């Protein structure tokens, strides 16, 4: 659980407020029609890349 | 000084071999269950020997020649259609995939989203040719001689 | 090509001093940087602008490959 | 269609130019290899005699080889003898002589881990972001029955079940075994695995940087001594009038 | 006068065309534990508590 | 240029050419006994090449 | 009764290195020819240690290399010297060729022509040695080359069958890649002594191109001490890479063992073959690629015949050196393109810059030397 | 090594099948027996 | 610096890691039932019992 | 006298007479000069009857 306390606040950056805010703006659009091949992998990649950098600068001092 | 000095000394590292009976006269076992094909030892890459067992039939002749890049079909190269052997090379790179992965029943080349077939033809690019030929003369009952 | 066979010269005089009559560094940074700044202003108008033409192709060549994979 | 995710750079304790590997972090990192993996993965390039002086004492690692008994070759009075492990013991294989370990692994062979850090674009920085960045499949993305959605895999569908969670084991020194502590330990063990000369080279690269601070000013001053004859000379041209 | 007024070691050392090639052999000493300082002093200072001889006393005595 | 062409070098090329051809056909048929060119040992069938 | 002038061995050393007349204004760019002879002796000594422990067998070869890096004493420092001491050979070689092109040194015709032979034998030796570790880059680089060698219409298909040992890839496959890789560095050595027998007839060129027989100095002590200073500055930068980042220049995918059942994400050669790989993939044919490959190294022999200037060096030619650095900034562009995927932007740049490499040497250089003659009133 | 010297290839493939040897390990079992495959050195009279 | 190539050279060809770990000592006690002697095909030079 | 043609042809005649006598021993008696005891593998547990160099 040093992850989930670091992980939690690291999505309270005003850069991750932009990267996940459009994830459920596209999540509601795929399952509307039954035959479409638009995935949601790309706005997850924008969110994970923007979250995992801020985790990296703050995590290794809480441990060992 | 030419016909006995230079004309002799290629055959240690030429098509003349090291072991007498290697794969050309070695008759092959049923170490292959039908369904998938895994690797071998000589002739370079795995020459994937095939027991379709009444399978691969129709799959061969369902799609015809028009958009197909290479006219090379298994009606004449192999003699009766429960029989093929493969090559571990490609026409551009030297690519064979992890066996039995695909949608149609073929090959999952994960280099450039290319796709190959079981008996050796190509849907995609940038493959100029199709996969080349092994040398064989099938004569006898069950003894497999490729070479 | 030995030393007393190379050419023919007349009327030239040379004066030289011993290595033990000289200090090691006569003018190091009072004369060093105005001499290097002279050789930099000369040959940077021939060397550098070919290499900014590689740069504008590199920055454009990875701004098309990253829009080639998205929308 | 989808793309590649690149691992973020972590401030490791060995990412300095004269820095070392924390040897207690490699000690806790062998335990996590012993008990979480080594049942699905291997290490046929690392023996037991390579950790003496590194993690464990020679008495401490002699009794640690004893735990497993390895088949050895033929002899008299028997055909395949069984004996406990010595220090000449490469870490034993999880599916030995595995024609198709895929039978145990849903059509996918798990790799050797001896060079997994040296053979990846991102190094041990990629292995840490793999194990601690698992998700569940997102919208529009399908799945096979034995495949999971890992964002740091190129096909984003990996046939490995998540091997570490909170307290898979407990360490022999009382550190709280959370998900990050066990992960960091096998990215400090898996760097020593693929690069065992990592500490010996950063000190040997100090025994020559202090020898080029001596030798190099002292051939440059032999050079300026000889060339000063030519550097000071004067020339004159006196032709008949 | 004012400059260094010490001894001159070019009427004995280096001057020999031989020594130019003898200081691979005759000039090949004197400086190995003078540089066991620095090398084995700043390596084991940045690496404080991380090497094996800094932690082995825990698992030395039972 | 104008260093090279005239009524001199090409009549020195007149008795050159037989020389060139028998410097070329020397290189043509001489290459095939050293490197085991099996595609040209077929054309004259009288020479038993390899046993 | 000077023994330096009358002894049968000592005369040859005295004439070549001690009493040799040398120009007085020789700069730092003349140091990289002795650095090539330093890099060559180092690769021969390090390579003979690595040959005592290697095994040429496509099953046991990736494991012979890990045995020296993990079991043999000093094997990690001797192996990573060899992989990094070949990147140093190739950076000294490209500075050396660009010197002789800039200062007009190709006018020593017998010296320049043996040099172009040395550029082929070096590029072929570094190819045979990279296949020998037998990883995922060593296999998929050799099958890209031998496809372009079975496209020669009369000898091509029986030649690749001989180098692979008569098979595809087995034990007697890597025995011929290893034998030619052991032998060719001892032929590069003998071609470098003939290289300097032809430079002795005229002595050296100098940055001004003008002859310098009035202003000679002896080689010793002036350039025996200036070369030693440059050789120690080379061993500093070399041992920085062996002891601080020995994997900076290589590739991780050559740490996966050779297996055709899997496929690597990319095909990437070393940094010093990337310009020659961006030209193969720029021509969509297996015949116009093997001909555009050998034309990039054979075009150096036309440089004595294409010179149409009144002066020898480029020191006083300011429009001719503006085109010398467009040629250097185009071998940089062909090195970045050569390690990219074959996609949309990386092929319009790969072929518009494989054209410009030949348009500068063959056409644009001899026309600009003539405009310079016309503005100096010849 | 006997084909061309003492016997034809049949008379030698069939002469290797007179004895069954121990070949290496496998999946789906262990220590599986196998007759002679003509890549077979002449059998050992003692184990050690 | 001049020994740095050659003082690492004589100690190079004495063997490294596969050798002094086990050819140092090999404990081989409680081998034999009484009355007949064996041979140790190790120790470099041979050794008996 | 000059070395060519007088001793370039007289040495070639002597070099071909050497390769005759050499290939006689490779193809008619290649074990005439060696020793049979070097066909027993190296084992200190046994001892040869004699010690004999070439
Ligand atoms: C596009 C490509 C164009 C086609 C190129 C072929 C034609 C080249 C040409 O037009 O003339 C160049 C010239 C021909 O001379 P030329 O006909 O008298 O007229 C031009 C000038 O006179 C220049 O003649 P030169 O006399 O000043 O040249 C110096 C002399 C080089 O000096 C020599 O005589 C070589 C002798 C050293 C032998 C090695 C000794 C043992 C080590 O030339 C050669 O003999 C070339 C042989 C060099 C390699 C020898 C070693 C190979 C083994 O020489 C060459 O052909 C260069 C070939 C060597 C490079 C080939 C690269 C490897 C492939
Ligand atoms: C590293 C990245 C790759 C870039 C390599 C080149 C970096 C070197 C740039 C040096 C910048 C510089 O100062 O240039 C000017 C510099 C200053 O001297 P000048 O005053 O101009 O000479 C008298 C003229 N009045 O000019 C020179 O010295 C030119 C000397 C020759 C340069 C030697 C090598 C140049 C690079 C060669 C590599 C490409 C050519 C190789 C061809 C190989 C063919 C396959
Ligand atoms: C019960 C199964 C299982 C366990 C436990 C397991 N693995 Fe694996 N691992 C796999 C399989 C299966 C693959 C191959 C996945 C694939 O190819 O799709 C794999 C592959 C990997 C790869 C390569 C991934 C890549 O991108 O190539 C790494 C790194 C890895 N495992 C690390 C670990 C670590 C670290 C642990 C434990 C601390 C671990 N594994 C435990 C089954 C397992
Ligand atoms: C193994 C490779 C090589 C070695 C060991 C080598 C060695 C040398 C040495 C020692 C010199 C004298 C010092 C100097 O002027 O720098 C020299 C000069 C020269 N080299 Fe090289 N060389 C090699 C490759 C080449 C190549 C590839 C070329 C050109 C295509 C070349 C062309 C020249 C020329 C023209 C000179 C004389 C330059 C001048 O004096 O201005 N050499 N070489
Ligand atoms: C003269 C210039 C030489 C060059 C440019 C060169 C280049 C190379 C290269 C690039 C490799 C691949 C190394 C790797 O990727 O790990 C290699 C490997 C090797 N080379 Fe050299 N080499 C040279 C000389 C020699 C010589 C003279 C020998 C033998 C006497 C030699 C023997 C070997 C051996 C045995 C390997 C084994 C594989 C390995 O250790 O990686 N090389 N060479
Ligand atoms: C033989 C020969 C012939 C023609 C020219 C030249 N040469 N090369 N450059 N200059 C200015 C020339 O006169 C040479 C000398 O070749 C070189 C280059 C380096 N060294 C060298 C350096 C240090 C030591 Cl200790 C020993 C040798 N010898
Ligand atoms: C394609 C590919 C992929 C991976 C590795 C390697 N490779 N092979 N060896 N090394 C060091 C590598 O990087 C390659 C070969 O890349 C090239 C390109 C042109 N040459 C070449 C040019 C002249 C001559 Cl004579 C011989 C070869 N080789
Ligand atoms: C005793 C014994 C028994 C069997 C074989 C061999 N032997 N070893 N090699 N060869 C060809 C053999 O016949 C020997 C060695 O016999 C000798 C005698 C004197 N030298 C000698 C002389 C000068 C020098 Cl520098 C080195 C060695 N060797
Ligand atoms: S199989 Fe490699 S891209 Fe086609």
């Amino acid at each position: 659980d040093p992850l989930t306390t670091v992980r939690e606040q690291c999505e309270q950056i005003e850069k991750c407020i932009k990267a996940r805010e459009r994830l459920e703006l596209c999540d509601q659009r795929v399952s509307s029609r039954s035959q479409t091949e638009e995935d949601c992998t790309e706005e997850l990649f924008d969110f994970l890349h923007a979250r995992d950098h801020c985790v990296a600068h703050k995590l290794f001092n809480s441990l060992k | 000084a030419a016909k006995n000095a230079v004309s002799q000394f290629v055959s240690s590292m030429s098509a003349s071999a090291d072991v007498l009976a290697m794969s050309k006269i070695e008759i092959k076992l049923s170490d292959i269950p039908e369904g998938k094909n895994m690797a071998f030892k000589w002739r370079g890459k795995p020459l994937f020997v095939r027991h379709r067992t009444k399978k691969e039939i129709d799959q061969e002749a369902a799609v015809e020649v028009s958009q197909l890049r290479d006219p090379q079909h298994d009606l004449e190269r192999v003699k009766k259609p429960e029989w093929v052997i493969l090559i571990g090379v490609c026409t551009h790179l030297g690519c064979v995939p992890i066996a039995n992965a695909g949608d149609f029943g073929g090959y999952y080349c994960p280099c450039h989203g290319s796709h190959y077939d079981a008996s050796g033809r190509i849907r995609k690019g940038p493959a100029p040719l199709n996969l080349e030929v092994p040398t064989y003369e099938f004569t006898s009952d069950d003894l497999v001689i490729v070479g | 090509r030995e030393f007393g066979h190379l050419t023919r010269m007349r009327h030239v005089i040379t004066y030289s001093l011993s290595p033990f009559e000289q200090r090691a560094f006569p003018h190091y940074f009072t004369k060093g940087i105005p001499n290097v700044l002279r050789r930099t202003r000369a040959c940077i108008l021939r060397v550098a602008p070919p290499f900014v033409v590689f740069y504008l192709v590199y920055t454009w060549g990875t701004q098309e490959f990253e829009k080639s994979k998205r929308k | 269609t989808d793309l590649e995710l690149h691992a973020p750079s972590y401030p490791w304790s060995h990412r300095g130019l004269l820095s070392s590997l924390d040897h207690t972090s490699i000690r806790r990192g062998f335990q996590v290899y012993k008990q979480v993996c080594s049942s699905c993965h291997s290490m046929d390039y690392v023996a037991y005699r390579h950790l003496v002086g590194v993690c464990y004492t020679e008495e401490e690692a002699k009794a640690l080889a004893e735990e497993v008994e390895v088949q050895d070759g033929p002899n008299e009075d028997g055909e395949m003898f069984m004996r406990p492990g010595k220090l000449s013991d490469y870490f034993p294989k999880p599916y030995p002589n595995p024609e198709a370990a895929r039978a145990a692994n849903n059509g996918a062979l798990p790799p050797d881990l001896s060079y997994i850090v040296r053979a990846r674009h991102g190094g041990e920085d990629y292995v840490f972001s793999l194990l601690t960045g698992y998700c569940e499949p997102p919208t529009g993305v399908s799945l096979r029955e034995g495949l999971y959605f890992n964002p740091y895999f190129p096909g984003q569908a990996i046939a490995m079940a998540p091997p570490i969670y909170n307290e898979v084991l407990e360490f022999d020194d009382g550190t709280p075994a959370t998900m990050s502590q066990v992960a960091k330990d096998v990215c400090t063990f898996l760097r020593w695995a693929s690069e065992p000369e990592h500490d010996h080279r950063k000190r040997m690269g100090l025994k020559m940087l202090m020898m080029m601070g001596l030798l190099l000013p002292l051939v440059y001053a032999m050079k300026r001594h000889k060339w000063s004859v030519l550097k000071s000379r004067k020339l004159a041209y006196r032709p008949p009038k | 006068a004012a400059p260094t007024l010490t001894a001159r070691l070019y009427s004995l050392l280096f001057r020999r065309t031989s020594t130019f090639a003898l200081t691979i052999a005759v000039g090949a000493l004197f400086f190995e534990r003078a540089f066991d300082q620095g090398a084995d002093a700043i390596y084991e200072h940045i690496n404080q508590g991380k090497l094996w001889k800094h932690i082995k006393h825990k698992y030395e005595n039972k | 240029l104008s260093r090279f062409l005239g009524p001199r070098y090409r009549e020195l090329a007149r008795n050159w050419i037989p020389t060139a051809s028998m410097w070329g056909a020397v290189g043509a048929v001489g290459l095939v006994w050293a490197t085991d060119w099996r595609l040209i040992l077929d054309w004259v069938p009288y020479i038993n090449g390899k046993f | 009764t000077n023994i330096r002038k009358s002894h049968p061995l000592m005369k040859i050393i005295n004439n070549a290195f001690i009493d040799l007349p040398a120009p007085s204004n020789i700069s730092s760019w003349w140091n990289f020819g002795s650095l090539l002879g330093i890099c060559l002796i180092l690769q021969i000594l390090t390579g003979l240690f690595l040959a005592m422990h290697y095994t040429s067998d496509t099953t046991t070869a990736f494991s012979s290399v890990t045995h020296i890096c993990r079991d043999v004493n000093y094997g990690w420092v001797i192996r990573y010297l060899h992989a990094n001491g070949a990147s140093m050979f190739f950076i000294c070689l490209f500075i050396h060729v660009g010197r002789g092109l800039y200062y007009g040194s190709y006018m020593f015709l017998e010296t320049w022509n043996i040099g172009v032979v040395l550029l082929f034998t070096v590029m072929a030796t570094a190819f045979m040695g990279y296949v020998l570790p037998w990883g995922q880059m060593s296999f998929w680089g050799a099958t890209v080359i031998t496809n372009l060698l079975s496209a020669i219409p009369y000898i091509g298909t029986d030649l690749v069958e001989w180098i692979w040992g008569g098979f595809s890839v087995d034990k007697a496959t890597l025995t011929r890649f290893f034998a030619f890789h052991f032998i060719l560095p001892f032929i590069i050595t003998a071609l470098a002594a003939v290289h300097l027998l032809f430079l002795h007839e005229t002595g050296s060129n100098n940055p001004t191109g003008i002859s310098s027989d009035m202003d000679k100095i002896p080689f010793h002590p002036y350039y025996t001490i200036k070369d030693i200073l440059g050789a120690l500055f080379m061993m500093l930068i070399l041992l920085i890479l062996v002891l601080f980042s020995p994997d900076l220049l290589g590739d991780p995918d050559n740490y996966t063992p050779a297996n055709p059942l899997n496929t690597p994400p990319h095909i990437k050669p070393e940094w010093y073959f990337l310009f020659a790989y961006a030209i193969l993939r720029s021509i969509p044919n297996k015949l116009g690629g093997v001909l555009a490959l050998v034309a990039s190294i054979l075009i150096l022999i036309l440089m004595p015949m294409l010179h149409t200037s009144k002066q020898r060096s480029m020191m006083f030619r300011p429009l001719s050196q503006c085109l010398f650095w467009m040629l250097v900034a185009d071998l940089i562009t062909l090195t970045w393109i050569g390690g990219q995927p074959v996609e949309h932007p990386f092929i319009i740049i790969g072929q518009l810059a494989s054209i410009l490499y030949f348009l500068i040497i063959l056409v644009l250089m001899p026309i600009t030397s003539i405009i310079e003659n016309n503005l100096l009133k010849w």
